[PDB]
């Protein structure tokens, strides 16, 4: 379970990985 | 709508080539870059892959997808294992195969995106 010319990497969300 | 057809078929002998477990084409889309998460950092990376997202399927129908890369002889062919690895986030589809590796892509065309995740989807319906 997660949660949360080209675009530069830093403009992309998260993901988070829970336990 | 001629040479759609043509272009396609040739499309598919340079994905053959490169990856003979190919078997058709489901669907394109034109000027996609391709990220990886570095979680050994916490950022994302983006890569050297930008060029034309094919998704295929193999001869067993089991759905990937190649990025025929514009700027070197690396291509990349990846699976999409099950239909919730694959999220619509942001502008961006982020694709999760298990174990903590995160791939994002980013689609010129906002249209092709949302499209491409549906037929992602219903490709994997079952």
């Amino acid at each position: 379970a997660m949660s949360f010319h080209s675009p530069a990497a830093s403009n992309l969300p998260i993901p988070t990985f829970l336990h | 709508e001629d040479e759609n057809i043509l272009r396609n078929a040739v499309n598919l002998q340079v994905l053959k080539f490169h990856y003979p477990e190919i078997e058709s084409i489901i669907d394109i889309a034109s000027h996609v870059a391709v990220y990886q998460f570095d979680v050994g950092s916490q950022k994302w990376l983006k890569t050297s892959i930008e060029g034309t997202f094919f998704l295929v399927k193999d001869q067993r129908a089991r759905v990937g997808y190649v990025i025929l890369n514009r700027n070197s002889p690396e291509n990349l062919y990846l699976f999409i294992n099950h239909p919730s690895n694959v999220h619509l986030v942001d502008r961006y589809l982020i694709h999760r195969t298990e174990n903590q590796h995160v791939v994002g892509l980013w689609m010129f065309d906002p249209n092709d995106m949302s499209r491409i995740f549906n037929i992602v989807k219903e490709s994997l319906l079952r």
